[PDB]
RNA sequence: ACGGAGGGGUACCACCAGACGUGGAGUCUGCGGCUCAAUCUGACCCAACGCGCGCACCUCACCAGGCCCGGACGCGCGGAGGACCGACAGCCGGGCGCGCUUUCGCGAUCGCGCGGGCGGUGGUGCAUGGCCGCUCCCAGCCCGUGGCGCGAGCCGUCUGCUCCAUUGCGACAACGAGCGAGACCCCGGCCGCGGGCGCCGCGGGACGGCCCGCGCGAGCGGGAGGACGGCGGGGCGAUAGCAGGUCUGUGAUGCCCUCAGACGCCCUGGGCCGCACGCGCGCUACACUGGCGGGGCCAGCCGGCGCCCGCGAGGACGCGCGGAGCCCCCGCCGUGGCCGGGACCGCGGGCUGGAACGCCCCCGCGCACCAGGAAUGUCUUGUAGGCGCCCGCCCCCACCGCG
């Protein structure tokens, strides 16, 4: 029902103003369709989407896989700070990596010494690259050969 | 003297449609008004069988309208009725351009 | 948090135009041939209508007192229920008519329906478009010419381009349809300009020392 | 893409030719700006200053490396002896 | 041109390695045959068979029956001492002053014969234009000067190496050009500027550029950093041609035939859907990787909602406002043609429309079907497959088609 460009998202339009400015930062993610919206500040180690908490989310399974950079890279920053990510797009699946990408993004523009972000950026890639990088591949369109983008319909010679 | 006016523009080719409206928002920054809100895109599609009848391969034409369309409103106390005029005639008109006022 | 139900009426109101451009665009095809009719092209304000015309030579069409024109003004105010006297119609001339496809197959058309012959008037065609300044032209003629199994042959001179965008622009292309005795004789005609406008073709590279 | 028409090689010859002193062999901004620049020529689009920069770079190095047939660098000087 | 001749190349409409299927059952639909008064037709290997954009009326051509001339325009004749056209009542007729028995009305808008028109989903696509398909999911085609041959013709336009590619390097009685290919246009992915009701306008960026090997070379193999790495998906599409399809798309059309008991146009019913039979594209299933009940929850092309009745389908009012299946969680069933599967059939309640033969909802009944033989189709990344959602035609109707 979101479509992941409107402007009420990307600007974050449901939080109060006042409370507003104190999101200093700003910060994306995607997949496929879906978009990722991070605005960051000073916490005590806090996350939420959607008003919901990180640990209530539908993903059972994959809870794991969103919590991911939280492990890889210690504890102390993430306590350090607090968040309040919103998504809007297809799926489920590709909302979670959505989100986690843009968690590590949100979590490493936090640091000031760049060296510091070159050697966790050097951490992180080599768990994995698209926590960091967004992913390219997306549909493609159908032809009207048959009912798939490839796939024709079948033929008979007799 | 204050009547808070909009100024709709359509056109199908993009060229003129950011033609135009160069002119007019260069000719009323005295006036006070400010530029425009694109529009979202209307299309209009049409899938045709190439052929006049039924024969060899199904073949089909994809032929398509797109509608552009720019709106400014910023007019209103800035420009009286009078003065309206004034922005709607020093502006290059183009054959093709419907441009539709109303308060 | 808009209503998509109120803009459809200028959009609706877009399209309706467009379909009255092209009937009259059929009607003076059909009627202004004698004055080499073009192209019509139409400025709808919200005062009244003002109608730019393409033909060779206007004061054909334009008549004596202006009284030709002043009759085609009035018929066109009863079919689209426009007052009459705010249809008025402005007339435009063509000056490098050997750049334009149009003129030259009713002139074609014209010369054939004389009995004269296809070879000689084609080629007539052809050395006044590169006269005017042409980099090509090509001319077609299919139907029952002599016998009643039929054949095409087809005449020319320079090179004409046939594909990508820029047939969309350099090239200009035009057809008509002859009803002699023995049947339809079909016509077309294609010429291709590449330095209208000042528009260069891609594909095309230029060095200097 | 390793198609190379004509244009592209007769092209990147004549501005190598026409101008040498004004590049490098190796670079690509540099060339491409060269190839920009209004005196030396003009290109419709961006893609074929692109492929024509890529072509100019490798006729250079394979020049600078060692000379090369078809090419009036201006290498007489050296033999006129 | 062909070769069950030789040498180089190439492609999931070719194969290897694999996957998903079809052909097996029931059903939707089209196609031949059988039937009828008619079951109107076109198309038959690839290159016909959910295709000629939804048949209750129209559409509509076919079948059984009925009104009208809407016979333009010129010559002769007649005509207001009245040319032509309508109606109350009653019968016959499905019905109509269609027709029959009288008796009133209107008035030259003409009528008769001769010439000559208009119109026709009537025929010829093997007389034609135009438009499509195929050869062709190719890479080929021609010009001026010159030279070789009496000549048809040849060289140019390659018995070498590369390229997806007559794409390029290097030679040669050839030199010099052009079309086609690429270039080009639309879409998307990353970044910048501006502007902004609604994310939409202008630009940058990637080029076989860098490193290493080789190769005179063109270019091949590997490794990097980068949003993207080597033709990412579509559009356009050369010369020449087929007796390919279309006269049933048209004020596109030549020649024939229809032309006042009409193949003209309009009305009433019926048919195009009829069924012992053969097959083409699809849909649903054969179950535990499941069915049922409750709950939670996210799309995009794009997009309209509240209150009250009614189990539901739907309905009465009144205002401008808005997104699903798979999937996940908790439970029941527990290998039984069983709660799998829902064809077929019997009451009933509603919608559309002038009119149900059409379409929805409820209760009940509960056909085959246990993975389908000879045969055969499509496919390399957001692909196959699975799941659903919008538009086209449309008074109602999608197992169809474009997305």
């Amino acid at each position: 029902m979101a479509k992941g460009n409107r402007r009420d998202l990307l600007e974050r339009n449901d939080i109060e103003v006042r409370e507003r400015d104190k999101y200093t930062v700003h910060t994306l993610g995607k997949k496929k369709n879906s978009v990722a919206v991070a605005f960051v500040k000073a916490g005590k180690g806090d996350i939420l989407v959607n008003n919901v908490p990180l640990a209530l989310v539908r993903p059972e399974i994959l809870r794991t896989k969103v919590s991911e950079p939280i492990m890889i890279l210690g504890e102390s920053l993430f306590k350090g700070l607090d968040m309040n990510i919103k998504v809007a797009g297809g799926g489920h699946v590709s909302q979670i990596y959505a989100v986690r990408q843009a968690i590590s993004r949100g979590v490493l523009a936090s640091v000031k010494d760049e060296a510091a972000r070159s050697e966790l950026r050097a951490k992180l890639v080599s768990y994995d690259r698209q926590l960091v990088v967004s992913d390219p591949r997306r549909c493609e369109a159908k032809k009207f050969g048959g009912r798939g983008a490839r796939a024709r319909r079948q033929k008979s010679y007799r | 003297m204050h009547q808070k006016y909009t100024i709709i523009v359509v056109g199908k080719d993009l060229k003129l449609v950011e033609r135009y409206v160069k002119s007019i928002v260069k000719e009323g920054r005295a006036f006070g008004i400010s530029g425009p809100c694109r529009a979202p895109v209307r299309r209009l599609t049409i899938t045709t069988r190439k052929s006049p009848c039924g024969e060899g391969t199904n073949t089909w034409h994809r032929f398509e309208l797109r509608m552009y369309k720019r709106t400014f409103w910023v007019t209103c106390g800035g420009n009286d009725i009078s003065t309206i005029l004034s922005k709607t005639v020093v502006i290059p008109g183009i054959q093709v351009t419907v441009e539709v006022e109303e308060p | 948090i808009v209503r998509r139900d109120e803009e459809n009426v200028y959009y609706s109101k877009y399209l309706n135009d467009c379909i009255m451009e092209a009937e009259l665009h059929e009607f003076f095809s059909r009627e202004l041939v004698d004055a080499g009719y073009a192209s019509c092209s139409l400025c709808r304000t919200i005062d009244s209508i003002c109608v730019i015309i393409q033909c060779a030579e206007p004061e054909v069409v334009m008549g004596d007192n202006h009284y030709r024109l002043h009759k085609i003004e009035y018929l066109l105010a009863g079919r689209f229920m426009c007052d009459p006297k705010n249809f008025n119609i402005w007339v435009d001339k063509i000056i490098k008519r050997g750049l334009s496809a149009e003129i030259m197959v009713d002139n074609l058309r014209a010369k054939l329906e004389e009995a004269m012959p296809i070879r000689r008037a084609a080629y007539s065609i052809i050395r006044t478009a590169m006269r005017a300044g042409a980099a090509g032209c090509e001319v077609i003629v299919a139907g029952k010419l002599r016998a009643q199994r039929a054949r095409a042959n087809k005449f020319k001179e320079g090179c004409l381009i046939s594909t990508g965008h820029p047939k969309r622009i350099f090239l200009a292309e035009a057809t008509r349809h002859i009803k002699m005795r023995q049947g339809v004789i079909g016509v077309k005609v294609r010429i291709y300009n590449p330095n209208i406008r000042g528009a260069v073709m891609p594909d095309k590279i230029e060095i200097g020392a | 893409g390793k198609v190379r028409t004509k244009t592209i090689k007769r092209a990147a010859r004549k501005i190598v030719e026409n101008n040498y002193e004004s590049l490098k062999p190796k670079d690509f901004q540099n060339n491409k700006a060269i190839c920009s620049k209004r005196n030396v020529a003009i290109i419709p689009s961006k893609r074929l200053r692109n492929k024509v920069a890529g072509y100019v770079t490798t006729l250079m190095n394979r020049v600078v490396k060692g000379p090369v047939h078809g090419i009036s660098l201006r290498l007489q000087e050296e033999e006129r002896e």
